[PDB]
């Protein structure tokens, strides 16, 4: 066996339909992220200086892995923007934040 | 009594089903999976490892020419060079100056670290999978491991479970994989004995003991220097240790469904697709007949609070007149909202939790053999990111009587109406114009 | 001041007695058979 430095913590921040990150590295590290659908997106890249990067996150779930840590899974919750009762101008756009194709 | 059901293959998720026998009280089972392996079948085809050369001590004899002999070993090449005049440490070596000749040979063998470090190829076929299921009911918590091809029974206290074969048996592998130390790749490797120099598969062997090689790295022998003693040597550099720095991204990062790998035997765990069927042979000493079955009537259900959301965020109370204490069983007979607790308590009022991903649900619930309904209207939560998933089916469809589409029948009936005065006022003169 | 960026340690007029500090201290489990004190912290905000 052998010992490993364990780069510091990454704190997360939320936004509607996507979660963003912030990082503070001492000396270089790695990221990666999957998507738990049927076809992933699997981008990954080395970082050296402190920046921020964004992920997407669907209604099926994604997960990242920062450094020498066991991974953290992260889903997304069903949220809208309007009401759910009242004048019919409002009800139609209430669905538009949910199934915006159909 | 025997029964059949289907359960969804996703870790940490409740599902529940009945029997309703006759005469006796009902009985509700719940089924919940905790682990799901997967395992293919393999057969080895070759290996590869790093190699090393040998140049054993070249031969000089002077004023007498040469001849070297052939011998069996992979990639043996001998040569013969005329007109050499060395000059060793002490002085000049020997003096038969014009007619001197010198030979050289070398060969290739495997290194000393192959029996700890190698990278083997394989081949895949049809695969089988096995699960671990926690099943509970009555007065008993139990768990049970099981094969999923439909032949393997298992015994609880008197009962038999046999599981349906599969929905479908695809895999996250194709026919050729290559395994090196804790992660699996997805290559297309050369067949046998056709490895052109430099790339992967430059040294082959079957099962890793000895006696057979294949090696084509292009050895050539060159002319030695003017007045020294060494052996020159030329070679395209090795093929294994030019692969393990400029490689690819592995398969532990592009796996399709969260399907994670670890492999002294190759596996693929917690892989979340589809449905698995189940069938049931139930014993008889796990019911209640009628004696401690309480009689419950005039059931009336209301509601107070809901969200969508992702956990048990709907609460309801129940009202009923009792005659005897005991313990009844609860269920909601539709796919739009699943309950939480498996057995209500006796006399009084009692509450039940549920979850539903829709705007306005309506379903029918039945603590014991009498039935009732209760509906509600709902509103979204103020959040965007949760840490724990999916405690509902995932069906967000409209009801048959909501605030939303009570608007619908008025418009469609309204547009259905104004043609109806138009249709007959056509006809009422259409007769009289045949006067 | 959220940790890491500017304004991580405050004070008014520079003598003493009042601070503000939220850098996320947590205490960890010591090793198997030694004596030390483990320690974990997001690094400082001024000299970054």
């Amino acid at each position: 066996t052998c010992r490993v430095p364990l780069a510091p913590e990454a704190l997360v921040r939320s936004g509607k339909r996507e979660a963003t990150l912030s990082l503070h590295p001492i000396h270089p590290t790695l990221l990666s992220y999957r998507t738990l659908g049927r076809e992933p997106v699997f981008d990954e890249q080395w970082i050296t200086t402190q920046t921020e990067v964004t992920i997407p996150v669907p209604v099926e779930g994604v997960e990242y892995r920062w450094g020498n840590h066991k991974p953290q899974r992260l889903w997304s919750q069903l949220t809208t923007e309007g009401r759910a009762h009242g004048w019919p101008h409002e009800i139609i756009e209430y669905y538009y934040g949910l199934h915006p194709t159909t | 009594y025997e029964h059949t059901a289907v359960i969804p293959n996703q870790v940490g998720f409740p599902y529940k089903a009945h029997v309703a026998r006759e005469g006796y009280s009902p009985l509700t089972l719940q089924m919940q999976v905790v682990e799901t392996s997967l395992e293919p079948t393999l057969n080895l085809e070759y290996i590869t490892c790093d190699y090393k050369t040998k140049v054993p001590s070249p031969y000089v004899k002077c004023c007498g020419t040469a001849e070297c002999r052939t011998q069996d070993k992979p990639e043996y090449k001998c040569a013969v060079f005329t007109g050499v005049y060395p000059f060793m440490w002490g002085g000049a070596y020997c003096f038969c100056d014009s007619e001197n000749t010198q030979m050289s040979e070398a060969y290739v063998e495997r290194a000393d670290v192959c029996k700890h470090d190698y990278a083997a190829a394989y081949r895949a076929h049809t695969a089988s999978l096995r699960a671990k299921i926690k099943v509970t009911y009555g007065t008993v918590n139990q768990t049970v491991e099981a094969y999923v091809n439909g032949d393997h029974a298992v015994t609880l206290a008197g009962t038999k479970f046999i599981f349906g074969p599969v929905s479908t048996a695809w895999t996250p592998f194709d026919t050729k994989i290559v395994v090196y130390k804790g992660e699996v790749y997805n290559q297309d490797f050369p067949p046998y004995g056709a490895g052109q120099p430099g790339r992967f598969g430059d040294i082959q062997s079957r099962t890793l003991d000895s006696k057979d090689l294949y090696a084509n790295t292009g050895l050539k022998l060159a002319r030695p220097a003017a007045g020294n003693i060494h052996v020159p040597y030329t070679q395209t550099p090795s093929g294994f240790k030019t692969w393990q720095k400029d490689r690819d991204s592995p398969l532990n990062a592009k796996a399709p469904f969260g399907c994670t790998i670890q492999t002294n035997p190759v596996r693929a765990m917690n892989c979340a697709v589809g449905n698995i069927p189940v069938s049931m042979d139930i014993a008889d000493s796990a019911f209640t007949r009628l004696t401690d079955a309480p009689i419950i009537s005039e059931l009336l259900c209301t509601v107070s609070t809901c969200t969508h959301s992702s956990d048990f965020g709907g609460v309801a109370v129940l009202s009923y007149k009792v005659e005897k204490a005991g313990r009844c069983d609860v269920h909601s007979h539709s796919n739009v909202a699943v309950l939480q607790e498996v057995s209500i308590e006796a006399e009084g009022r009692s509450v039940i939790h549920f979850s539903t991903a829709s705007a306005a649900p309506s379903f029918i619930v039945s603590v014991c053999s009498s039935r009732a309904t209760c509906t509600a209207k709902c509103e979204p939560p103020k959040d965007h990111v949760v840490t724990y998933p999916a405690n509902h089916n995932g069906i967000t469809l409209p009801d048959l009587s909501s605030t939303a589409m009570t608007w619908a029948q008025h418009l469609a009936g309204g547009v259905g109406l104004l043609i109806a005065l138009a249709v007959l006022i056509l006809v009422i003169v259409t007769c009289i114009t045949l006067r």
